[PDB]
């Protein structure tokens, strides 16, 4: 979605696989908030009790269990933590039956968008560009550097799967919301697959550096229901 | 003619260290004004002091990483504390190949000049620090601008395999009578291990960015997708140098640390073997691991999953030298001078900024945060508050004994604090803006992002204050420094114990576990006639 | 190499229209050479080596 | 006079109060040219980059 | 320690140097190189005669390096036993830095052997590039260099056997059994159907058997600055060190020629 | 000569010009040199 | 009702630029013979068309026409 | 520069260390050939005198301030490295004993006295 002015913290899910990006980061900074407290709480005993002191016990420096335990107790969190990350990476993709491809090509500073199927027998593919609203040209409400002049428009309750490349340099396709980084490099195809589950508008941003013009380049997908898209699809 | 035979045609070890000192100020004066340049942009959206130009930011942002990767903290944490500590420690006269060291030297100075002479010569070199191949062509910098900024990294990659060649033949064969390679000290290991790396790491770089080179101006696609190649090739080959790289600047800190800790609390370090080992685990495992710089090009689902396995482990060995030092720290006696301060800032900041790269180690997490102002935040916390803070540690400590003039107690802790302050409030609202959504690289952005980088941009104004500080702190040590012992006890490297009496005290001052304290402190030209003795 | 020595002294005589095929990949000119005029490398015999315009 | 100057040119090296780039009778040969040729050297590359920082080609 | 007259003598083993020039002229002509051949490939110059003095000026001080490195050792004569040793770490350490160049141009060949992309038609040597028979003067150059490999061992245990006639004759035929490979490679050059620029296959080729091309010039150079300091009776029977490390880098070369004709000369699918 | 100013390559006691002129110009330059590198690449480029 | 390519095992990766030149390749291998007019020869033409941008399609097109082109259509 | 030595009691500095020459048609021998502090170990380890010694410290006996360890050296300070009586129970503790001062060493304590040659 939009952005917020004073953040602290992510964007709001529209897809199961940002749900599980965020679920697994909640469950790392339980572990890392307790390595913190451990440590911030010895160097306050230390600071506390231990400054300026008569006695040195200058003769403590060997230790035998203490050394295991600072070398296996942290193994442990390793395998927990890597228990949901293998099941996320692995579980969460495109295992059956995905319903439409869109071709996502970027050029230099523009984003050039075909959908590949509604083919008519002498090659009528719809297709368009997209590029940025100026700000001398911006309408009553329109916001800046992140609105376009043509949206991807998509049904809802479908798996979309994006095709990306590009045929100058490389770029980056992002949707913050729907969970969507994957590069533009120009000479192969890279896949992306993307299932929505409520209306509204979602807006992104390219990353890999380009050029100049690397700060005027937005994304926005607009999610119809399948009425609409079809209505939509007669006309263009 | 005896100014030139000693400080233009030198072959003493110690006297290079302070043109070092003096080449790594200047370039880390450079870059600092270039980043106050970056943060004034990015301070409330629209075009505020670069014009329109969008070009003249990358460019700077190019020549700031250039002139602190490679200029400043190298040289420092190499030239200043290498060339001078190592052959003391050890106790050799000098290094073993000593024109090497003059020739390390002064191949560094035409390479300022070539980097700086990539920035007037034309548009310039906006490419990033990373030079990518499709956009490092000749149809976005067509020029002398990129060429000569690839040259700038292989007089630095020759300066550095040079002086590490130099390290490891001293170390073997120039010790002293009784000591064997197991009673070395910390310091000495930490080179050894950096030595290692800068020899299996440079050749890489040095292949990839000539092939670029052969790609630009001798039509030979190596990286060009229309002729049977990939760029991602480039990627593999710059980021087996990268991740290597990123390890040479920190491994050098940690013994510095260990010393303060070991001085200033009175007690030796707590498993010493166990932190040698633990840095050769790090060292090792820096060369198994290079693609998680790279999980958006479109590997594998097998190649990830390697990936995440390998960088998390790298977790277990820096466990152990943290908890060594509050093992260290924990039963002694602390008295908080201005090593100390430094000391206790960089076991929480670099705990800090290290769990982060946890989070961002898993291929899954990493969909979000790549290219973000995350991972921004997660660097800054290690290098600006890590490598920055042991090297001014390391100038308190050693530079009474070098210099042999003193310095002012107050504004010190002073220019600490104002650091302290002003960089945690630069470097932590990127974190925020990193989880919101703000992308790298971009000069102007969308006005949700506006706040915080208000905020952001008060803190290096505070910074620069500090630097200015340190400026004069040095102006203060070098005039009238006789004068500035008997103003503060700080001075005193080691205090008196609890049954010490000050009259026995004053016969019997310096107790040490190194050769470096008990010297006269201006250290002799020629330091050992007659050889040391360790039973 | 000196049986071969005579089937490559007749390719030089031939016309731009009987020399092989060139493929896209083929001759990469995009940077001009700095030496001489741009179209010929360090080594460059014309009797086994052509560049067809 | 034989081919054994060897046990000659040590009692030179030593006991010579010239450095031991200077010290023969031959050094002018090579260093004359050599610091000749090299403040020529650097004397046109520190003017052809200067002359380019301006726009002038040639 | 408690000979009697030891205060006149140095009282550890290694050498201290006396102040040298050269560093600051190395500098000094590497910076007009590196700025030079920025420039020259750009306009800026037009005239190609400032890169040629810049090459020759860095090469003639390395040549002035090794001449104080060899007055100071024949002549002052300051080289005891751990200095050696030093001297020996040191090359080694040089021959494994020089060894993993060819190791990322090796895994630049595999990367793309293994794996070709969709433009070229999925396939080693492409259409239209015909490759380099290996049944011909790439077998010489091999058995030539087999011979030298050989012919180096007649000369250095013909100088602990105290024959001098003996060392200066496999000292000359090694040094024109190398010029041979340099000539015979040469010819292999200006015979061949494909240039650097004609695909991916064309640029890797001649950019890892031609950095062998450099790194075997250095050869005959160190071999003439071998034969030459024999001739005028530098070298004992215990003490050589010039024909130690000249020995230690062509069987490197060697080593590395016999991984450049199975991966790149015979094996092509 | 071994003493507490002899190892500087600057002299820095009994000197014509006081030292906070060489030590004020140092840092002078250092944080002058790179808003002139921007001053010449902002007026190559039109921009005021 | 929106039916587009399936899952195609023997490319199982990310990077489908494999599958694009199969499709062309095998494409034109079945229209060469069989005739121009056959009905599992538009299985492949729906293939290509919805993963290939359309560019490389009229590059390679004029590359075919010129008669240069890398490849493996004879058979 | 003057009489060669052939024995090393023979030897009062550089002067005495330059050699014969070898003769026309010979592979020259090390005692032919050789000058600097080369010739001195040569002429060292033919007789079974190590010029540079390798010996570490003392230690067997403790320091008590009436018998003290002499500890050698040709210049009026030397830097001595104690690490205990059974050689490994005293950790790295550095001393810099003088012709004017004895040091002592604030753990173990042994005295430590210098012997000018
Ligand atoms: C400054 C040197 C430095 C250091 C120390 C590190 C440390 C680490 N870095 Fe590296 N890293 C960089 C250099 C460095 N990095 C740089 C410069 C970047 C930016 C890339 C750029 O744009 O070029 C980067 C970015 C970066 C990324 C993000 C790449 C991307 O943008 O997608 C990742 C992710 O895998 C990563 C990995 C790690 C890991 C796991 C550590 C770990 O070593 C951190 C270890 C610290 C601890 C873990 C503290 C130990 C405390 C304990 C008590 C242990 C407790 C045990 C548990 C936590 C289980 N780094
Ligand atoms: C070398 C590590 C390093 C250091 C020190 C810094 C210093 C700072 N950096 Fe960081 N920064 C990077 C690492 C580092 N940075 C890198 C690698 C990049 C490039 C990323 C890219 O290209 O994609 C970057 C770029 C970068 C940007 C541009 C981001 C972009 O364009 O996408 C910004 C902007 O906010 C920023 C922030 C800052 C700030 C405010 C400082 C301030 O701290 C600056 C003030 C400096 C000081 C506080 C220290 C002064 C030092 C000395 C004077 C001490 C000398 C030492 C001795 C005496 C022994 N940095
Ligand atoms: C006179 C000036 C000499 C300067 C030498 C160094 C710079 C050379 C750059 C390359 C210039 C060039 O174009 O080289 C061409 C040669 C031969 O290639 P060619 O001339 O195209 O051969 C075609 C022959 N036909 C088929 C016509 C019969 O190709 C070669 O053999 C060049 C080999 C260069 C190898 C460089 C390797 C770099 C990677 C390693 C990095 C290490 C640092
Ligand atoms: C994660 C842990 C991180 C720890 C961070 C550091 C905390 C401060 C540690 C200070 C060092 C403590 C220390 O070295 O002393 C040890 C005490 O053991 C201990 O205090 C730990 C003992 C562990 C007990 C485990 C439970 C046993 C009871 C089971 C009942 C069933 C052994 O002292 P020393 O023996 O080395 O002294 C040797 C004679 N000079
Ligand atoms: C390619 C750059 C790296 C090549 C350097 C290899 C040097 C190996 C030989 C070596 O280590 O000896 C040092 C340099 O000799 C030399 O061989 C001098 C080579 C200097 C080349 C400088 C790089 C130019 C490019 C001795 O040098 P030393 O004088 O300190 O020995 C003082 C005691 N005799
Ligand atoms: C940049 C190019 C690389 C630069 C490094 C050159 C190779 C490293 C030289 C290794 C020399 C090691 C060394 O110190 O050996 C001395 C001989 O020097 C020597 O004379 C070795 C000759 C080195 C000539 C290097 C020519 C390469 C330049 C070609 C560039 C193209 C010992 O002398 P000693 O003890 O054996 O004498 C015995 C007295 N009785
Ligand atoms: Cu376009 Cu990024
Ligand atoms: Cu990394
Ligand atoms: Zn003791």
């Amino acid at each position: 979605d939009v952005p917020t002015p004073w953040g602290i913290f992510f964007q709001d899910s529209a897809t199961p696989n940002m749900e599980g990006i965020i679920e697994l980061h909640n469950n790392i900074m339980f572990y890392l908030v307790l390595i913190l407290t451990f440590v911030s709480y010895i160097l306050y005993t230390i600071i506390y009790n231990y400054s300026n002191a008569t006695i040195v016990h200058k003769y403590m420096n060997h230790g035998q269990l203490i050394e295991i335990v600072w070398t296996t107790l942290p193994a442990v969190i390793l395998l927990i933590i890597a228990f949901p990350s293998f099941i996320l990476l692995y579980l969460c993709d495109e295992v059956i039956s995905p319903a439409m491809t869109i071709k996502a090509i970027g050029l230099q500073w523009y984003w050039k968008y075909e959908y590949s199927d509604f083919i008519n027998d002498d090659g009528e593919i719809v297709e368009f560009e997209s590029y940025v609203i100026p700000e001398e040209l911006l309408e009553d409400g329109q916001l800046r550097l992140l609105d376009v002049d043509a949206s991807v428009v998509v049904p809802v309750d479908t798996h979309i799967r994006f095709i990306v490349s590009s045929a100058d340099v490389i770029h980056d396709f992002c949707v913050p919301a729907l969970g969507v980084k994957v590069d533009a490099s120009p000479g192969r195809l890279n896949q992306t697959s993307a299932l929505i589950q409520r209306e509204g508008v979602y807006y992104g941003q390219c990353s890999e550096l380009c050029g100049v013009m690397h700060s005027a380049m937005p994304i926005k997908i607009e999610a119809v229901s399948l009425y609409e898209f079809i209505n939509w699809l007669d006309e263009q | 003619m005896n100014y030139i035979n000693r400080w233009l045609f030198s072959t003493n070890a110690k006297d290079i260290a302070v043109l070092y000192f003096i080449f790594a100020l200047f370039c880390g004066l450079l870059g600092s004004i270039m980043s106050l340049i970056l943060r004034l942009e990015l301070s409330a959206p629209g075009n505020q002091i670069l014009m329109g130009n969008h070009q003249l930011f990358n460019v700077v942002a190019t020549a700031h990483a250039v002139l602190m990767v490679f200029f400043l903290v190298m040289p420092a944490a190499i030239g200043f504390f290498g060339n001078y500590l190592l052959p003391l420690m050890i106790g050799a006269s000098d290094m073993s190949f000593a024109r090497l060291n003059n020739i390390s030297f002064w191949l560094l100075p035409p390479a300022l000049v070539s980097l700086l002479a990539s920035a007037l010569i034309e548009n310039g070199a906006g490419t990033g620090w990373t030079v990518y191949p499709p956009l490092a062509g000749v149809q976005s910098h067509s020029g002398p601008s990129v060429d000569l900024a690839i040259f700038a990294l292989h007089l630095t990659s020759i300066s550095s395999l040079l002086g590490a060649i130099n390290f490891i033949t001293t170390t073997l064969n120039m010790r002293t009578i009784g000591m064997t390679m197991s009673k070395l000290p910390l310091f000495v290991w930490a080179v050894v291990f950096t030595s290692i790396l800068l020899l299996l790491s440079l050749p890489v770089l040095s292949a990839g960015v000539t092939l670029l080179l052969l790609d630009r101006n001798f039509n030979t696609s190596f990286f060009e997708p229309a002729g049977g190649g990939d760029p991602i090739l480039y990627q593999h080959l710059f980021w087996f140098f990268g991740h290597p790289e990123v390890y040479i600047l920190i491994i050098p800190g940690f013994g510095i640390i260990s010393h303060i800790v070991s001085t200033y609390s009175k007690k030796p370090v707590f498993g010493a073997i166990g932190m040698v080992y633990a840095m050769g685990s790090i060292g090792f495992l820096g060369l198994l691991v290079w693609s998680h710089h790279m999980y958006t090009v479109g590997l594998d689902v097998d190649s990830r999953a390697y990936f995440t396995s390998a960088t998390m482990v790298i977790a277990v060995p820096t466990g152990i030298k943290i908890f060594s030092w509050l093992a260290t720290l924990y039963g002694g006696s602390i008295r908080y001078t201005t090593p100390m301060l430094y000391a206790f800032a960089f076991l929480f900041l670099f705990t800090v900024g290290g769990l982060s790269g946890v989070v961002l180690s898993n291929a899954s997490l990493d969909i979000a945060f790549h290219d973000t102002y995350y991972v921004i935040g997660h660097f800054h916390y290690v290098l600006s508050l890590g490598a920055v803070f042991s090297l001014f540690a390391g100038y308190y400590y050693w530079s009474p004994l070098i210099t042999g003039l003193y310095y002012n107690n107050n504004l010190a802790n002073i220019q600490f604090w104002l650091l302290f302050i002003g960089t945690n409030v630069t470097f932590f609202p990127m974190h925020f803006l990193g989880l919101n959504g703000m992308p790298r690289r971009i000069p102007d952005y969308p006005d949700a992002f506006a706040g915080w980088n208000a905020i952001s941009s008060f803190g290096s104004l505070i910074s620069i204050i500090s630097v200015i500080l340190f400026a004069y702190v040095i102006y203060d040590q070098l005039v009238n420094g006789l004068t500035n012992k008997q103003l503060s006890t700080n001075s005193l490297f080691k205090n008196p114990d609890f049954i010490e009496s000050n009259i026995i005290f004053n016969d019997n001052s310096i107790k040490s576990s190194s050769i470096d304290f008990l010297l006269t402190s201006p250290p002799l030209p020629h330091t050992f006639n007659t050889p040391a003795i360790q039973s | 190499e000196a049986e071969h020595a005579e089937h490559r002294a007749h390719n030089r005589h031939l016309s731009d229209e009987e020399w092989p095929k060139a493929y896209p990949y083929q001759n990469v000119r995009r940077v001009d050479f700095f030496w001489g005029d741009g179209d010929k490398t360090l080594f460059w015999n014309p009797d086994v080596n052509r560049h067809v315009k | 006079t034989a081919t054994e100057k060897i046990i000659e040119l040590q009692k030179f090296y030593q006991s010579t109060n010239k450095p031991i780039y200077a010290a023969h009778p031959r050094s002018k040969y090579y260093l004359i040219p050599y610091f000749g040729l090299l403040g020529v050297s650097v004397a046109a590359t520190l003017f052809y980059t200067g002359r380019a920082c301006f726009g002038i080609k040639d | 320690m408690r000979i009697q007259n030891r205060e006149n003598l140095q009282l550890f083993p290694f050498h201290l140097v006396t102040n040298s020039p050269w560093p600051l002229t190395t500098s000094l002509a590497l910076m007009s190189l590196a700025l030079t051949l920025g420039l020259t490939m750009h306009g800026y110059i037009g005239n190609h005669l400032w890169l040629f003095l810049a090459i020759s000026l860095v090469l003639s001080s390395i040549f002035l390096w090794v001449r104080d490195v060899v007055i100071e050792g024949t002549y002052l004569g300051d080289h005891t036993i751990a200095v050696r040793k030093g001297l020996n770490i040191g090359f080694m350490l040089f021959v494994l830095s020089e060894i993993l160049i060819f190791a990322a141009l090796f895994w630049s060949y595999f990367h793309s052997a293994m794996g070709p992309t969709i433009e070229i038609g999925c396939q080693w040597p492409p259409v239209g590039i015909t490759s380099i028979k290996p049944t011909e003067l790439p077998l010489l150059n091999t058995i030539i260099l087999l011979a030298s490999g050989a012919t180096v061992t007649w000369a250095h245990h013909s100088i602990l056997y105290k024959d001098r006639q003996g060392t200066l004759v496999g000292l000359f035929i090694t040094t024109l059994l190398i010029i041979l490979f340099v000539g015979c490679q040469v010819l292999e050059y200006t015979w061949a159907t494909f240039t650097i620029a004609d695909s991916v296959f064309g640029s890797i080729f001649y950019a890892g058997t031609g950095l062998h091309f450099i790194h075997m010039v250095m050869l005959i150079v160190m071999l003439a600055i071998c034969y030459a300091r024999m001739y005028f009776y530098h070298f004992t029977s215990n003490h050589h060190l010039g024909l130690e490390t000249t020995i230690l880098y062509l069987h490197v070369l060697d080593i590395i020629w016999l991984f450049l004709y199975i991966v790149f000369y015979w094996w092509g699918c | 000569d071994v003493g507490p100013y002899s190892n500087l390559p600057f002299k820095v006691k009994n000197r014509r010009v006081p030292y906070a002129v060489p030590h004020f110009l140092f840092f002078a330059i250092g944080m002058g040199i790179p808003f002139f590198a921007c001053y010449v690449q902002l007026k190559r480029s039109g921009s005021i | 009702e929106l039916k587009t390519v399936g899952f195609d095992a023997r490319f199982p990766q990310q990077n489908q630029t494999k599958h694009c030149y199969q499709s062309y390749l095998d494409y034109h291998k079945c229209i060469t013979v069989k005739g121009e007019d056959f009905a599992p020869c538009k299985v492949f033409w729906k293939t290509y068309n919805s993963l290939c941008p359309s560019a490389w399609v009229e590059e390679w097109d004029e590359q075919r026409e010129k008669g240069i082109f890398p490849g493996n259509l004879k058979v | 520069q003057f009489k060669t030595a052939t024995s090393i009691a023979e030897v009062e500095g550089l002067e005495n260390l330059v050699g014969p020459g070898a003769k026309t048609g010979t592979v020259p021998t090390d005692l032919e050939q050789a000058t600097g502090l080369e010739r001195y170990e040569l002429l060292g380890k033919l007789e079974g005198i190590e010029v540079f010694d390798e010996t570490p410290l003392e230690a067997v006996r403790k320091g008590t301030m009436k018998d003290p360890i002499l500890i050698d050296s040709y210049d009026d300070y030397r830097y001595v490295g104690c690490t205990g009586v059974p050689a490994d129970s005293h950790n790295i503790e550095w001393l810099k004993p003088t012709t004017e001062k004895n040091a002592r060493c604030w753990e173990c304590g042994s005295v430590y006295k210098l012997n000018f040659l």
